[PDB]
């Protein structure tokens, strides 16, 4: 009841994840999700990502490889546990095991 | 953990295939899904885990139970959308575990 | 499936229903049963159709005399209500003049 | 008229009948699918798509290989052709094409609803609409995010007001949810179109009335299947069951009580041409489902109507046949893009 | 089959014979089949908890009714020597169903009356539930076997374009130990079989000449092939697809095809061997289940009779089989013969002046 | 609501507004309130309408064994000054507006009859105040 998963993804991923059930309107009635497209500037994405992270009632964040790669420094600038950030594959961007913040914290184990 | 994540890749390969099937049979419902978003259906119950002398945060999937939007007008696409709903219902829980 | 005697009585001059205003004749045909399940489902049913379940008369006469005392209080309570109508009546024409 | 077309009909219809007959060559056959499938890459898929009537349809656009642009261009070609032939219409065909445009203007107007709920301007939603309801009318923009303005808005010049006046009002839009409004408007238009076709007797009615009866029947069946497990009330299901099918003389009452899908099979055992479809409904890994069978029988009725030529179905079966063709194309392209050959051929072929 | 059971207060000891063949309280003037039920005597136990006991017993009775009808439905879905339509004469434990309801036997050993009647009802529930779980497992496993057979036949279903060529072609039909070549099996229809046997020279270059040798001829399309350079497979396919030369690269394998066919035969023989005993297990499960069901129905009838009639256990009941289309006359006559039992309070609707529950197919 | 171009008007208005608000805050105190209730002289203090008081600090009127309620009942019994009597009646009414325990206590004490006698007081405004107090003693009674 406390925290709610977030979603920053293209139309396919966000429709699929919203059909999974997640997504609520907050006090400002902003959406729990964001729409990313080819017609979506970097500044909007970065500002929305920080907006979500500042809304402490979210807790979990879902971002694919590509969106995170676009704002890579803003992704790896975050080292905290409770506001978890997830790196997931995508049909349009299948996972690369060499690219994860958590495995970068674990880099050197092999 | 790499194997758990590869399993997630497999699960969402299945999910993307089922999403393509949903696009195929009923044509266009994505905008209606994105348009109507008022309250969620699965939330998280904050928790902590005493694996050792120190404590490490964990989370629990919680079925809030909100009713799913009914798709019966666009070519009566209920069965396929139900299949996609079930696939992503599984995906949500498995990714909460990974989280 | 209940099989106990019937405490019968009738109400004349049926004061209007408390919440609607229906001056319709009433009566009581009461029976007591031991089963707890009955005390659930029978009362659920009567609430479903109609019933007044609030009080619980008791043969021990202390409750009877206490209720008679409360009834004696009802009259003074009604007199205060009458004074309330008197005040909200006399405050009207004073304003309505101007 | 007096049962005598061909001194009336051809004079007023051949001008468009010949043109659409010429355009009909662009629908691919199984022979083309025997070589589209043997590509294994999107470049060769584009080659096989552009070797056909869709000559360089993706030129100067979408350099990287993808699937969405293909569907978008196909829909663009569809809408421009449909408007092109609508632009030369004659009164009866004009009413027909007007109803065929109501089919999508109902979708557009229901999309306009909840714009008031979400406080949105029309201009942002314009590209979100399917273009077929462009609504080059007064007031088509800036509905002020108020339901009353939306209702008076649709009533101003939208031609669908003539049928919305009798079934919905502003008050009704704010009581039930959006999906019920969609179902109600679609059912009202379907029954009105059935009556319209019935009044205009001839070969046109003779070919279309079976089709619309089948549409009503499949709608009733699939709703009854998908409405057993939902919060809806059977009063609303009766409101939303079409009443112009083969089941309308007998069977609709049975569907109001046919909860289990097996009972829906038992009520479809009161019309056999649907019993064979429910027999085809396997719901198994390797065959198709009931809704797919209903789409298949829709294509079959379209073909049976295409056996004839003196009808206004050169502009109704024509558009839906090309919809089926483009749906097959998109499914094939999508599974090719994902590298899934298990269901490479999970589509309804055309001829 | 439809069958009736009525109970009465039993104010007289003559009702012992009236349960069988009273003339005055006969049904259809001594034409309906009537036999006294094999009535046991059980303890009272409780009355305040008894009403809810009978209610939950009715819920469980509907549940087991669904269970037994589900067992019959599944055994009919077996569709071999057991169906809802033909070969439907399935005996009640080796004795005809009508013959066992008319000769119902009641036993104390399985279900001691000394125990609570709730104890017996929950033991029946436990047994039927274990039977039901074993039935769900049996359905899953054996229908998975039948589906495996059906899907292996789906692999045997279709023209040669989708059906393997295990027993049609040979290992030597292509070039084993190819240098830089591939015997692309470009199956050509019969409308164009006569064309490739001359066009093969020009359809590609850097190929093997005189590669006009056909393999086989089939109804849909004639099997055939052609040898050519590995890079030239692309060029020949692109040139040949326009002259109705369907391309179908077939791979020969003796071992794997033989293994699949042996698996098919194994599955068929093992399926018969598992199907016989499957019918046996279904029969015994259905058997024990309906005997438990007629027992629990008799129990509920007993409970209702004890609720209605009085502190003694003196009550008297009997089966009943009306002749068709005269059971309305019985409705009236039995209303007359049972209204004097009550003679006061009990509109009727379902609260009849008599005790009755309906048993049917 | 009046607006002027001179910003000094607005600044002085805001200063006076805030300071008057804090003046009412400091003047509003249960300590001096109970002190004046024990002194025997009562006035129409602004704390009567301070709903914060009667919402939160009203349990402080229950001193040792309802001592303040007892001596206010005695003040209602003895005193005949209409102003202090009306003040006490209004305060007791607002006290019972938030406490059923106090309601049953005052029912036991018979002070309900004392307010009834105040409903017949020579001054009609005090009669109306006593009527209001009894109406606050009327919750489910």
């Amino acid at each position: 009841r406390g925290k709610l998963i977030a979603v920053i993804g293209d139309e396919d991923t966000v429709t699929g994840f919203l059909l999974g059930g997640i997504g609520e309107l907050n006090k400002n009635r902003h959406p729990n999700f964001l729409v990313v497209e080819k017609d979506t500037t970097i500044n909007e994405i970065e500002d929305t990502f920080r907006q979500f992270l500042n809304r402490d009632d979210i807790g979990i964040i879902l971002i694919n490889q590509y969106i995170a790669e676009m704002v890579r420094h803003a992704l790896d600038a975050h080292q905290r546990s409770i506001p978890a950030v997830l790196e997931i594959p995508s049909k349009e961007h299948p996972y690369d095991a060499a690219k994860d913040s958590i495995l970068r914290r674990a880099k050197g184990m092999f | 953990i790499i194997e758990t994540k590869m399993l997630m890749g497999e699960v969402m390969r299945e999910a993307a295939f089922s999403l393509a099937e949903a696009k195929f049979t009923a044509g266009d419902f994505s905008t209606t899904v994105i348009q109507n978003v008022n309250k969620a259906q699965v939330k998280i119950r904050a928790k902590k885990d005493n694996v050792a002398g120190v404590t490490l945060p964990v989370f629990e999937h919680y079925h809030e139970g909100t009713d799913s939007y009914e798709l019966t007008g666009l070519a009566r696409g209920g069965e396929q959308l139900a299949k996609l709903k079930r696939n992503y219902a599984k995906a949500v829980e498995l990714l909460v575990e990974l989280a | 499936r209940g099989n106990v005697f019937l405490r019968q009585a009738e109400i004349e001059n049926p004061l209007e229903d408390p919440v609607t205003g229906d001056y319709v004749h009433k009566s009581v045909f009461i029976i007591f049963f031991q089963g707890d399940q009955l005390k659930n489902r029978v009362k659920k049913i009567c609430e479903g159709f109609r019933a007044s379940l609030y009080p619980c008369p008791e043969t021990p006469q202390e409750r009877k005399e206490m209720a008679s005392g409360v009834n004696t209080r009802i009259d003074d309570l009604q007199m205060v209500l009458n004074q309330t109508e008197d005040h909200r009546q006399r405050v009207l024409q004073a304003a309505a003049k101007n | 008229m007096s049962f005598f077309p061909e001194l009336y009909f051809n004079v007023d219809n051949g001008y468009l009948e010949g043109l659409v007959r010429g355009l009909k060559a662009g629908v691919l056959s199984q022979a083309d699918y025997l070589n589209l499938v043997q590509c294994e890459t999107l470049e060769d898929l584009k080659l096989h798509l552009q070797s056909t009537d869709y000559g360089n349809f993706l030129a100067n656009e979408a350099s990287p290989l993808t699937v969405s642009v293909i569907d978008d261009k196909l829909k663009e070609k569809m809408v421009v052709e449909f408007r092109h032939m609508r632009n030369h219409a004659y009164e009866p065909l004009a009413s027909f094409l007007d109803f065929i445009t109501y089919s999508y203007m109902i979708d557009n107007v229901i999309l306009l609803i909840t714009g008031t709920l979400h406080q949105r301007s029309i201009a942002e939603l314009v590209p979100k609409c399917h273009p077929l309801g462009s609504f080059e009318q007064m007031e088509a923009v800036n509905i002020a995010q108020t339901p009353a303005e939306l209702y008076n808005a649709i009533l101003v010049d939208t031609p669908l007001a003539a049928f919305f006046q009798d079934c919905i009002s502003e008050q009704d839009l704010d009581e039930m949810n959006i999906e019920i409004i969609r179902n109600t408007l679609y059912k009202a238009y379907l029954e009105s179109f059935y009556k319209f076709c019935t009044l205009l007797g001839g070969t046109t009615a003779d070919a279309m009335c079976p089709i619309l009866e089948f549409e009503a029947d499949r709608r009733a069946f699939i709703i009854t299947i998908n409405s057993f497990g939902t919060e809806l009330s059977k009063e609303d299901r009766a409101k939303l069951f079409p009443h112009c099918g083969r089941l309308y003389p007998e069977g609709l009452a049975q569907l109001a009580r046919a909860d289990d899908y097996e009972q829906v099979k038992n009520v479809a055992d009161y019309y056999p041409e649907y019993k064979l479809l429910f027999e085809g409904a396997g719901s198994n890994p390797g065959d198709k489902t009931l809704e797919d069978r209903f789409f298949e029988h829709e294509v079959k009725l379209n073909k049976l109507a295409f056996l004839n030529q003196f009808h206004f179905g050169v502009f109704y079966a024509f558009v839906k046949l090309k919809e089926q063709e483009c749906r097959n194309i998109v499914w094939i392209a999508e599974c090719i893009a994902q590298r899934h050959r298990a269901k490479i051929d999970n589509y309804i072929p055309i001829f | 089959t439809e069958f009736w059971l009525i109970s009465a207060p039993g104010e007289k000891t003559c009702q012992q014979t009236w349960e069988k063949l009273h003339a005055a309280t006969t049904k259809n003037n001594n034409l309906a089949v009537s036999s006294k039920f094999n009535i046991p005597d059980l303890k009272v136990g409780t009355l305040d908890v008894l009403v809810g006991l009978s209610d939950e017993l009715a819920k469980l009775d509907a549940f087991v009714e669904g269970v037994v009808k589900k067992v019959a439905q599944y055994m009919a879905d077996v569709l071999e020597d057991s169906k809802d339509k033909v070969q439907e004469n399935l005996l009640a434990s080796g004795v005809d169903l009508v013959t066992y309801i008319t000769r119902f036997q009641w036993d104390m050993a399985k279900y001691p009356i000394k125990q609570s009647l709730k104890n017996i009802s929950e033991i029946i529930a436990k047994g039927v539930t274990q039977i039901d779980n074993d039935l769900k497992s049996r359905a899953s496993a054996y229908n998975n076997l039948k589906g495996n057979l059906q899907n292996l036949e789906r692999k045997n279903a279709g023209s040669l374009l989708t059906r393997s060529l295990a027993e049609i072609v040979k290992k030597d039909d292509f070039v084993l130990d190819s240098e830089y070549l591939v015997t692309l099996l470009v199956v050509v229809p019969k409308l164009n079989h006569n064309d490739w046997i001359k066009q093969y020279e020009t359809l590609a270059e850097m190929v093997v000449p005189r590669s006009s040798n056909v393999l086989s001829e089939d109804q849909d399309s004639y099997l055939c092939n052609v040898t050519l350079f590995r890079k030239a497979v692309d060029d020949f396919r692109h040139k040949a697809r326009e002259n109705k030369f369907i391309v179908r690269d077939f791979q020969y394998n003796e071992e794997e095809m033989k293994a699949d066919k042996e698996e098919m035969t194994r599955l068929s023989t093992d399926k018969k061997k598992q199907f016989g005993p499957l019918v046996r297990w279904l029969k015994v499960n259905f058997s024990e289940a309906f005997i438990a069901w007629i027992h629990i129905k008799a129990l509920r009838v007993f409970v209702e009779s004890v609720l209605r009639y009085g502190l003694p256990v003196n009550f008297q009941a009997m089966l009943l089989q009306p002749n068709k289309k005269s059971v309305k006359k019985l409705r009236e006559v039995l209303h007359e013969l049972y209204k004097h039992l009550d003679s006061s309070a009990a509109s009727q609707q379902e609260y009849y002046p008599y005790v009755y529950y309906k048993i049917d197919c | 609501q009046q607006k002027y171009d001179d910003e000094d008007i607005s600044e002085d208005i805001k200063f006076l507004l805030e300071k008057l608000g804090e003046s009412v805050q400091d003047l509003s105190s249960f300590d001096e309130y109970s002190s004046e209730l024990k002194s025997g002289r009562l006035e129409w203090s602004p704390v009567h309408k301070s709903e914060k008081f009667w919402r939160e600090n009203a349990v402080r009127l229950n001193e040792k064994n309802y001592e303040l309620l007892k001596i206010l009942t005695k003040l209602l019994e003895v005193s005949d000054d209409p102003q202090v009597l009306a003040v006490a009646a209004h305060d007791v009414g607002e006290y019972v507006r938030h406490y059923p325990r106090g309601k049953r206590v005052i029912e036991q004490l018979g002070g309900k009859q004392l307010v009834m006698n105040h409903m017949h007081h020579e001054d009609q405004q005090v009669r109306y105040n006593a009527l209001l107090a009894v109406q606050k003693l009327m919750v489910h009674n």
